[PDB]
C-alpha cells in the first residue's frame, strides 16, 4: 500500500486544467491565462513527532 | 473483511418472486476507482399471455446499470457495430451446429428486427435513463460513455475497444443459458474460491482515494476565487493537512 | 486530381504481397541498419512435403545495439525461421498515403508468416530482455530516509506583494466633470445589440456604480427582462 | 448485508486446510466469524504485463486478429477474467508453464495455473483476495522431496538457507483453493506409495502435516480428535478471554 | 511441381526512411467481392464524426455515476466544456465509396492497438529479386453497408409496435 497504491492514484492525472476569465473589453485581452501542475514521485520519510 | 469474487460471471437460483435465474457479475477497476458496477442478467418465469405472442417465457430483459426498468440484452448488439444475426451468433458461440442450443436463441432474436440501424440503437437506452427534452441527439453522447466506461470498465475504457468489448458480453450470455436449459449446473455461493477478501490493500486504498478527489476539490474551491481577483497562485495555502487525516 | 481519391491500382493488376509478424525485441535491431536498409538475407527451402523458410542476419547488422548492452547478440548472428499461417476467410489488402495528400493501392496478402525462435533460445534470456527494455524503478518511490526542510518567510506573502505593485500602478479612484464623454461612449456599444448586463458598463467606463445609476436613470430606464438581472436600455421614446 | 432471506452458513468443503473449522466464539456469532489457518498465505495483487507478453510469443493470437468461427479446435484461457487468445495445443500449454514455475520465474505466491476440461476453460486470477498455501509436489507417486535437502534445513542456523532458496528448488509451490481443485492431493508419502494395495497412484500434491487444519486456539487442546466436534470449539472462547 | 522443388534464396532489405504510410484494408471473405468490377473509388474519411457538438444538459439528461466532469462531489458550475470535437489527426475510420456514391459503400473501426505486443511488416516482389520491407501503421478492418434504406420514424412506430406487434413490415414502406 506503502509503495505502489499510493502512487498509482498520482500515475494518473491529479492535476486538472484551468483557464482564466476573457473579460472582452478592457483593452488588449488577447489570450488569458492558463496555470497547470504537475506531480512526479510520493515521498514518505522517517516518522517523526 | 469479505467480499466476492468480482469480474467472474456467476449462475444463482433466484424463483422467489417473478424470476427464475440470475446471472450477478461486477465489474470493478483493477487499481483505478473501481465503480463496483454489478450487471445484472436475471431470467424471468412469466409463462401465458393470451392472444398476443404467449412466449414470454424465452425473453431475457437484463438489468443494466443505472437503467430504470429492464431491456432486452439483444439491442446492445445493434450499437456495437454488429446488425447481422450472423456475427451476434458468433459472439455467444464459436460452433452453432448444435440444434438444441438454436431452440433457446431463435426466439430472442424476433426482438432485434425492430431496430436495424446502429444510431437508433444509440437512442433508446438513453431514452429511458431519463429525459432531456425532445432532442435525440443529446442522448446518444451519454450512451457513448456509458457503454465504454460505465458498462464493463475492466476490458478497457478507450473508444477502440467496443470491437473487444463485444466479444466479451457473448460468453456471459452462453455461459447463463447452458444452466437455464440442461447442459451446466448452479454455481456455489458458500464457495471459498469463488469469494475474495478485503484486506490491508484494497480498503486503505479506498481511504486513501476518496480523501485525494477531496483534496483537488478543496484547491479548486480557492482557485475560482483567482480568477475572480486577479493576484498570484498561492499553493501552500488550499493544500489542506488536517481535513484528510 | 483529388484529395481523397483512391488510385485502384493494385486490383486491376493483381499484386502479391506478403505479412510478416516481427515482435518487439527484432524491429529495434533492424532499425540501425548498416548502408541504406539491408538487414541480411533470406534462405527459402521447399522440399516435397516441407517448406522451411528462415532468415539469416548481416554480418554487420549483428554487431549493433539498441536501448541496452544485449548481451549473446552483439557477436554472431543467429537463424531466425519463419511459421506460415492461414489467410483463408479475411482478405487482407495493403493501400499507401503520401504526404502530399495522395492515396494509392498495392495488392492483395497472400500469405502470411510470424517470427517464432526453434531451437536457439529457451528462456534464460527472453526473461532479462523484458527488465532491460524497461529499465525503470517501476514508478515505486525509492526511500529518502528523512528530511527536515521547509519553507520560505519572506516576512509578507508572494501573493499579495505582486498585487501591491499593480495597485499602485493605476487606481480606480478617478476624477469627473461634464457628463458628455460617457454619454458619447453609449452609441459605440449599443450600435450592436439593444440591451445589455450592468456590469458590462462598469468595465467598460470608468465610473462607479453610485455615479454611473445617475446617468442610467436619466436616458434610460432599467427591466428585469425576465432573467432577473439588472438590464438597462436606452429610452425608445 | 447483500442477500438474506433463507441463506445458512454451515460448513463448505472449500473450507478443509483454509479456515480453521474448531474456533468460532460460543455467543450469537458463530459461524459468521471466520479465521485463518496455521500456515496459510494470503494473496496481496500483482500486475500481469510480463506474464501476458510471454503468453503471445508461445503461439497465442489476439481477438481483433482471427476469427472465433474457424478456431474452433483450441482451448480457451483467461486472465483475470478477460479472454487473451487460445492455443492450439493444450497439452504442453499448462506443462510448459507449470516448469517454469518452479524454477523461480513465475510468482508463485499471486499467479496461479487452473486447466480444467469439462469446460474447456483455462482460468488465472492474480487479484488479491485469494487464500495460498504450500504444499508437498508428488511426481510420479513419490514425494519430490529429497533426503539431502533436509541436511540443507539445518545449515541455516550456521551458515544460509531460508525459505526463499527452498521455493526455487521446484519441490513446494503455493497451492490456492482453484488450483487444488482441478489437482490430486494427497495424505503421507508412506501408505499411498504402496504399489500393493492403491486404488488410484495419480497424486500430485500433498499435504505438509495433518495437525495444518487447527489455528491458534484450536492447536492449544491436546488430541482434538478424540473429544466431541462442537466442544472443540467452546475452547478458543475459552482462551482468549483467560488470563496469564 | 515449382511449389514444392524449387529452392531460391534472396535479400531482405528493411528502408528506414519512406515517402508514403502503409496501412491494410481488410474485407470479408463471406461475401466474395469481385476486385475487378471496380472503376473508380472515393477513400476519404468519415463524416459521422462530425455531427454531435453541444451536450451541457445535466444532470436533465441523466447519469448513475454523476460524470460531472467525473468528480461526483459538487454539482454545477457552467464549465463542461470537455466534449470538443477532435477528429484526431490520425484517429478517424475511412470511408470508401466504390463507383459513385450509392454504388458501394464501406466502413470499418480502426483498431486499437497495433505495435503493442509485435509489428506488421510487408514484403514485396521487387524486379531485380530483392525484397522491400512496409512497415504497417494502423490496421483497419472494413465491414459491407447497405445501400440507400432510410426506415423513417423509429420513435412514433417503436412504441405501437412494442404494444399489440400485431402488423406488416408492407404498410410501412408504402406510406413513406
Amino acid at each position: 500500500f506503502i509503495q505502489m497504491s499510493v502512487q498509482r492514484i498520482v500515475e494518473d492525472a491529479p492535476p486538472i486544467d484551468l483557464q482564466a476569465e476573457a473579460q472582452h473589453a478592457s483593452g488588449e485581452v488577447e489570450e488569458p491565462p492558463r496555470y497547470l501542475l504537475k506531480f512526479e514521485q510520493i515521498y514518505l520519510s522517517k516518522p517523526t513527532h | 473483511q469479505e467480499k466476492m469474487a468480482t469480474n467472474t460471471v456467476y449462475v444463482f437460483a433466484k424463483k422467489d418472486s417473478k424470476y427464475a435465474y440470475t446471472g450477478e457479475c461486477r465489474s470493478c477497476l483493477e487499481n483505478s476507482s473501481r465503480p463496483t458496477s454489478t450487471i445484472w442478467v436475471s431470467m424471468l418465469a412469466r409463462g401465458g399471455q393470451g392472444a398476443k405472442k404467449s412466449a414470454i417465457g424465452q425473453r431475457i430483459v437484463a438489468t443494466l446499470p443505472y437503467i430504470k426498468q429492464e431491456v432486452p440484452i439483444i439491442i446492445v448488439f445493434r450499437a456495437l457495430g454488429f446488425v447481422s444475426d450472423r456475427d451476434i451468433l458468433e459472439h455467444i458461440i464459436y460452433d452453432f451446429e448444435d440444434p438444441e442450443m438454436m431452440e433457446m436463441v431463435k426466439p430472442s432474436l424476433d426482438e432485434a428486427f425492430v431496430i436495424q440501424e446502429q444510431n437508433v440503437a444509440l437512442n433508446f437506452i438513453g431514452s429511458r435513463g431519463a429525459k432531456p427534452g425532445v432532442t435525440k441527439e443529446k442522448r446518444i453522447k451519454y450512451a457513448k460513455e456509458v457503454l465504454q466506461k460505465e458498462m464493463l470498465p475492466h476490458v478497457g475504457v478507450s473508444d477502440f475497444c467496443e470491437t473487444k468489448k463485444a466479444y466479451f458480453l457473448g460468453y456471459m450470455v452462453h455461459r447463463l443459458l447452458l444452466a437455464a436449459l440442461g447442459r451446466r449446473e448452479l454455481d456455489d455461493r458458500d464457495h471459498y474460491g469463488n469469494k475474495r477478501l478485503d484486506l490491508a490493500g484494497p480498503l486503505l486504498a479506498f481511504l486513501f482515494r476518496g480523501m485525494f478527489k477531496n483534496l483537488l476539490k478543496e484547491v479548486r474551491i480557492y482557485a475560482q476565487k483567482f480568477i475572480d481577483r486577479g493576484k498570484d497562485f498561492n499553493l501552500e495555502l488550499a493544500i489542506k493537512t488536517r481535513i484528510i487525516s | 486530381a483529388e484529395r481523397g481519391e483512391l488510385d485502384l491500382t493494385g486490383a486491376k493488376q493483381n499484386t502479391g504481397v506478403w505479412l510478416v509478424k516481427v515482435p518487439k525485441y527484432l524491429s529495434q535491431q533492424w532499425a540501425k541498419a548498416s548502408g541504406r536498409g539491408e538487414v541480411g538475407k533470406l534462405r527459402i527451402a521447399k522440399t516435397q512435403g516441407r517448406t522451411e523458410v528462415s532468415f539469416t542476419l548481416n554480418e554487420d547488422l549483428a554487431n549493433i545495439h539498441d536501448i541496452g548492452g544485449k548481451p549473446a547478440s552483439v557477436s554472431a548472428p543467429r537463424e531466425h525461421p519463419f511459421v506460415l499461417q492461414s489467410v483463408g476467410g479475411q482478405t487482407l489488402t495493403v493501400f499507401t498515403e503520401s504526404s502530399s495528400d495522395k492515396l494509392s493501392l498495392e495488392g492483395i496478402v497472400v500469405q502470411r508468416a510470424e517470427c517464432r525462435p526453434a531451437a536457439s533460445e529457451n528462456y534464460m534470456r527472453l526473461k532479462r530482455l523484458q527488465i532491460e527494455e524497461s529499465s525503470k524503478p517501476v514508478r515505486l518511490s525509492q526511500q529518502l530516509d528523512k528530511v527536515v526542510t521547509t519553507n520560505y518567510k519572506p516576512v509578507a506573502n508572494h501573493q499579495y506583494n505582486i498585487e501591491y505593485e499593480r495597485k499602485k500602478k493605476e487606481d480606480g479612484k478617478r476624477a469627473r466633470a461634464d457628463k458628455q464623454h460617457v454619454l458619447d461612449m453609449l452609441f459605440s456599444a449599443f450600435e450592436k445589440h439593444q440591451y445589455y448586463n450592468l456590469k458590462d458598463l462598469v468595465d467598460i467606463t470608468k465610473q462607479p456604480v453610485v455615479y454611473l445609476k445617475e446617468i442610467l436613470k436619466e436616458i434610460g430606464v432599467q427591466n428585469v427582462k425576465g432573467i432577473h438581472k439588472n438590464t438597462w436600455e436606452l429610452k425608445p421614446e | 448485508r447483500d442477500g438474506k432471506l433463507a441463506k445458512p452458513r454451515q460448513l463448505h468443503n472449500t473450507l478443509w486446510g483454509m479456515v480453521c473449522p474448531a474456533e468460532t466464539p460460543e455467543g450469537h456469532a458463530v459461524g459468521l466469524v471466520k479465521n485463518l489457518a496455521l500456515m496459510a498465505y494470503i494473496s496481496v495483487g500483482s500486475q500481469p504485463s510480463p506474464i501476458l507478453e510471454f503468453l503471445e510469443e508461445w503461439s497465442m493470437e489476439n481477438l481483433e486478429e482471427i476469427s472465433p468461427a474457424a478456431i474452433a479446435d483450441a482451448t480457451k484461457i483467461f486472465v483475470n477474467g478477460c479472454w487473451v487468445g487460445i492455443h492450439k495445443d493444450p497439452e504442453q500449454l499448462m506443462n510448459t508453464l507449470r516448469k517454469l514455475r518452479r524454477q523461480m520465474d513465475i510468482i508463485v505466491s499471486e499467479v496461479s495455473m487452473i486447466r480444467d476440461i469439462r469446460e474447456r476453460e483455462i482460468r488465472i486470477y492474480t487479484d488479491a483476495g485469494r487464500i495460498c498455501r504450500p504444499l508437498l509436489i508428488v511426481e510420479k507417486q513419490k514425494l519430490l522431496l529429497k533426503k539431502r535437502h533436509i541436511d540443507q534445513l539445518k545449515e541455516r542456523e550456521y551458515n544460509n538457507y531460508s525459505w526463499q532458496d527452498l521455493v526455487a528448488s521446484g519441490v513446494v509451490e503455493y497451492i490456492d483453493t482453484l488450483e487444488e481443485e482441478t489437482v490430486m492431493l494427497a495424505m503421507t508419502p508412506d501408505d499411498l506409495q504402496e504399489k500393493e494395495v492403491a486404488y488410484c497412484s495419480t497424486y500430485t500434491h500433498c499435504e505438509i502435516h495433518p495437525s495444518m487444519i487447527l489455528g491458534v486456539c484450536a492447536s492449544i487442546i491436546p488430541f482434538p480428535d478424540h473429544n466431541q466436534s462442537p466442544r472443540n470449539t467452546y475452547q478458543s472462547a475459552m482462551g482468549k478471554q483467560a488470563m496469564g | 511441381g515449382p511449389s514444392s522443388q524449387n529452392v531460391t534464396e534472396y535479400v531482405v532489405r528493411v528502408p528506414k526512411n519512406t515517402t508514403k504510410k502503409y496501412n491494410i484494408m481488410a474485407f470479408n471473405a463471406a461475401d466474395k467481392v469481385n476486385f475487378a468490377t471496380w472503376n473508380q473509388a472515393r477513400l476519404e474519411r468519415d463524416l459521422s464524426n462530425k455531427k454531435i457538438y453541444q451536450e451541457e444538459e445535466m444532470p436533465e439528461s441523466g447519469a448513475g455515476s454523476e460524470f460531472n466532469r467525473k468528480l461526483r462531489e459538487e454539482a454545477r458550475r457552467k464549465k463542461y466544456g470537455i466534449v470538443l470535437k477532435e477528429f484526431r489527426p490520425e484517429d478517424q475510420p475511412w470511408l470508401l465509396r466504390v463507383n459513385g456514391k450509392s454504388g458501394r459503400k464501406f466502413k470499418g473501426i480502426k483498431k486499437g492497438g497495433v505495435t503493442e505486443n509485435t509489428s506488421y511488416y510487408i514484403f514485396t516482389q521487387c524486379p531485380d529479386g530483392a525484397f522491400e520491407a512496409f512497415p504497417v501503421h494502423n490496421w483497419y478492418n472494413f465491414t459491407p453497408l447497405a445501400r440507400h434504406r432510410t426506415l423513417t420514424a423509429e420513435e412514433a412506430e417503436e412504441e405501437w409496435e412494442r404494444r399489440n406487434k400485431v402488423l406488416n413490415h408492407f404498410s410501412i414502406m408504402q406510406q413513406r
